[PDB]
RNA sequence: CCAUAGGUUAAUGAGGCGAACCGGGGGAACUGAAACAUCUAAGUACCCCGAGGAAAAGAAAUCAACCGAGAUUCCCCCAG
RNA sequence: UUGAGCCUUGAUGUGUAGGAUAGGUGGGAGGCUUUGAAGUGUGGACGCCAGUCUGCAUGGAGCCGACCUUGAAAUACCACCCUUUAAUGUUUGAUGUUCUAACGUUGACCCGUAAUCCGGGUUGCGGACAGUGUCUGGUGGGUAGUUUGACUGGGGCGGUC
RNA sequence: AGCUUGACUGCGAGCGUGACGGCGCGAGCAGGUGCGAAAGCAGGUCAUAGUGAUCCGGUGGUUCUGAAUGGAAGGGCCAUC
RNA sequence: CGCGGGGUGGAGCAGCCUGGUAGCUCGUCGGGCUCAUAACCCGAAGGUCGUCGGUUCAAAUCCGGCCCCCGCAACCA
RNA sequence: CGCGGGGUGGAGCAGCCUGGUAGCUCGUCGGGCUCAUAACCCGAAGGUCGUCGGUUCAAAUCCGGCCCCCGCAACCA
């Protein structure tokens, strides 16, 4: 459709990625999730990426 | 072109150095007239022991010789029958080998690839300054005189 | 620049318009002004006052060049003609000779049967 | 239009050869002569951008013969300037401190500025020629 | 025959490749140009049927020993 | 003008033919792809030039691999 | 001649505050002058025409930095550059004109030769054009190879997938 | 309505559904997380549509490989377009 | 039988497309200018948006049944 | 996806250049004026000069991200 599928990066150095979809033309902010990183096995904070 | 000269070429010529030329400049005019020749370890072998010695001055001697050729004849104004019609327009169009052969019959002993006419090819009657080549700047003005037969 | 010394003036004023240009005594032009560019659109473009400016704005953009004296050639009929020089007389030039070179025929081609 | 002083002082300069960091230190007290004792500027030009905001360079050095804390902050040209001390010291003295600078420029190495860093670093007196060091 | 008469780079087939890779036959034929050679110890004018780069090669060769490797296959200038 | 081109004579060789094979120069399509254009068919058919009894290639600016082997050609593996 | 890059060098750049036709920055307070000075004569370069700059010279050996109103300090000295620009050197390119040797010549003439083919040689006319090879954009049914679906109360149309 | 990110990572006995590709459910285990006092619940939304296989190529991570060796290009693997 | 379009003040056309507010011209009505009519100048009113129902917060508009008009098709034997 | 450069009064555009200057034409109103629509002229209202932040004595101009738009060439999963 009309609502983009974005790139949520780690904030971590390893570049593990989450991928899901956004409407922008509702929500102009960037997302700020936190989800669970693989290759270190903890949770922090995932942010927006193209 | 790498080609190292033998004669005074009147832009960069100086009589053997070893300029850089376009292929064509030598290939169709230096090399066919003796002018230059083609940078050949051979014939630079020849140049810095043979030619650059005194056969540089050997083309050079006869050179003075065409500076009296400038002068064969000391009048410097040439008589010459030529049918004409009224108001001048004389009768055929001339070319240059007129002067060719009514000159040698009556002085220099010139050819006709060497008069040069700056003023078309004499159409006009009277008495005009016709120009020879002698040399490369060297000049004889000799004014011909064309009357009406 | 150039310094040009002398030069000619060259008037063509029509019906409807006049358009005066400054040329030298060889014929190659160095500026001009309308009447038709000092605003003046339409019922005013045919004026004796538009041919006033027009002279006076073309007495400007010749001041590169400065010229002295000045030969006046007025070309055609209508209602500048004389206040073009009047204006160019008070300029500041100095008119040397005034003509008028109006192209009159020998009945040559023939004119438009217009206006009713 | 120059005067005198000056005159000689560019003449004793060949501006496009620029020399070695071995004897131009040397070669700047065939400059220097005045009233007063002058200081060596070094003006450092830099292949970065100034009109990005991620190309800020700026830091403070400790030189270890002093003039001490000398700062420094690029304009919106991309070159920045420093000096290092009074030119009626050792030439060594002068030889290595330099050497410190660009080692201190290449500490903020800017990780977006593309192509080689150091243009031309050229160190200049302040009523003398400039002379650019490889 | 289109043949430069020093080089004898005779005509070459080969294809003509589309973009889609439609491939076509077409022929490739040699610069061949006649040009009159000035020979210095004959003191003559010889003209040949040569190719561009066979000019490069009466110009670094002797054009005269270039002539005598033409003799040499018996094919008259 | 010399000189060459051209021309006459004498001496020697060549031309054409032949079933296949051989090298080189040009070079298809039907077909397969379940259509078809890349691709395949196939550098095959076919045409041309040349040569021999065989012809071709051939004595490494060849491989290999840090240990070695030694021109080319043909056959069996390598290996569908 | 005329564009462009670049080198050396000389200029070039007035909201307003204000003595200043001053871009940022910048080391530091002496340069300057008798390797012939401030003021002025006069032409020119530039000109938002406000005020810079300037060859020669009577003259004649002075001129002025922080100081002050400024966000800034004084091209008094100097450094790297931004804009605008000027002479030179240099580098090639795009045009114009002239020339002749390449090349063309289905122009005249002579020879090979009794041959309007052709080759060569004089001369004339064009002329580095033209034409040709390689690469390349366009056009291109002149030409070639092909595609142009299935279901369907026969097919086509419509609809469907 | 408050607090939050389980719209989680690695698996998954046992079943359902299809010629097959493939699709669907899933208690439970390990690391770690949110909510709740706690028992427990959460690996999207009441459920059933919202979607295309492969080839090729792109971006990021991983010395797995990398044709003499050391590297690299390019491949493989993972995520993803 | 089928495809596509349309139906809007009295007339002829927009706005439908992508839903909440309907405009242009002529005409009609009142006034003015002229002795008077026209033309011209000024002001104003006038539209169930074919019809019915449904979905929607809201329908001229999205969808469907039906009616009328127009074009195309209504074919091969 | 990559590239180029715009949003400027009711409209478009200039000013963007080398940073300090919001102007022009049509439009609205009032007035002068003619028989009169118009032509002509004066003046006024009308613009967060796309949005936020940063650089700066000052930005709509410079710079970065972004909303949207027009145009260009490429598109072999």
């Amino acid at each position: 459709g009309i609502r983009e599928k974005i790139k949520l990066v780690s904030s971590a150095g390893t570049g593990h990625f989450y991928t899901t979809t956004k409407n922008k033309r509702t929500k102009p902010e960037k997302l700020e999730l936190k989800k669970f990183d693989p290759v270190v096995r903890q949770h922090v904070i995932y942010k927006e990426a193209k | 072109m790498q080609v190292i000269l033998l004669d005074k070429v009147a832009n960069l010529g100086s009589l053997g150095d070893q300029v850089n030329v376009k292929a064509g400049y030598a290939r169709n005019f230096l090399v066919p007239q003796g002018k230059a020749v083609p940078a050949t370890k051979k014939n630079i072998e020849f140049f810095e022991a043979r030619r650059a010695e005194l056969e540089a001055k050997l083309a050079e001697v006869l050179a003075a010789a065409n500076a009296r050729a400038e002068k064969i004849n000391a009048l410097e104004t040439v008589t010459i029958a030529s049918k004409a019609g009224d108001e001048g327009k004389l009768f055929g169009s001339i070319g240059t080998r007129d002067i060719a052969d009514a000159v040698t019959a009556a002085g220099v002993e010139v050819a006709k690839s060497e008069v040069r006419l700056p003023n078309g090819v004499l159409r006009t009657t009277g008495e005009h300054e016709v120009s020879f080549q002698v040399h490369s700047e060297v000049f004889a003005k000799v004014i011909v005189n064309v009357v009406a037969e | 620049r150039k310094q040009v010394s002398d030069g000619v003036a060259h008037i063509h004023a029509s019906f409807n318009n006049t358009i005066v240009t400054i040329t030298d005594r060889q014929g190659n032009a160095l500026g001009w002004a309308t009447a038709g560019g000092s605003g003046f659109r339409g019922s005013r473009k045919s004026t004796p006052f538009a041919a006033q400016v027009a002279a006076e704005r073309c007495a400007d953009a010749v001041k590169e060049y400065g010229i002295k004296n000045l030969e006046v050639m007025v070309k055609g009929p209508g209602p500048g003609r004389e206040s073009t020089i009047r204006a160019l007389n008070a300029a500041g030039f100095r008119i040397t000779n005034i003509t008028d070179v109006t192209p009159i025929p020998h009945n040559g081609c023939r004119p438009p049967k217009k206006r009713r | 239009k120059l005067t005198k002083r000056m005159r000689v002082i560019r003449e004793k300069v060949d501006a496009t050869k620029q020399y070695d960091i071995n004897e131009a230190i040397a070669l700047l007290k065939e400059l220097a002569t005045a009233k007063f004792v002058e200081s060596v500027d070094v003006a450092v030009n830099l292949g970065i951008d100034a009109r990005k905001s991620d190309q800020n360079v700026r830091g403070a050095t400790v030189l270890p013969h002093g003039t001490g804390q000398v700062r420094y902050r690029n304009d919106k040209n991309g070159i920045i300037h420093t000096t290092i001390g009074k030119v009626d010291f050792d030439a060594d003295k002068l030889k290595e401190n330099l050497e410190a600078l660009l080692v201190a420029l290449k500490k903020a190495k800017p990780t977006q500025a593309k192509g080689v860093y150091i243009k031309k670093v050229s160190i200049s007196t302040t009523m003398g020629a400039g002379v650019a060091v490889d | 025959s289109r043949v430069c008469q020093v080089t004898g780079k005779r005509p070459v087939t080969g294809n003509n490749r589309s973009h889609a890779l439609n491939a076509t036959k077409r022929r490739f034929l040699p610069n061949l140009h006649s040009h009159r050679f000035w020979v210095e110890s004959e003191k003559r004018f010889v003209t040949l049927r040569v190719s561009a780069k066979g000019m490069r090669v009466i110009d670094k060769k002797g054009i005269d020993t270039v002539l005598a490797e033409l003799r040499a296959r018996g094919e008259k200038y």
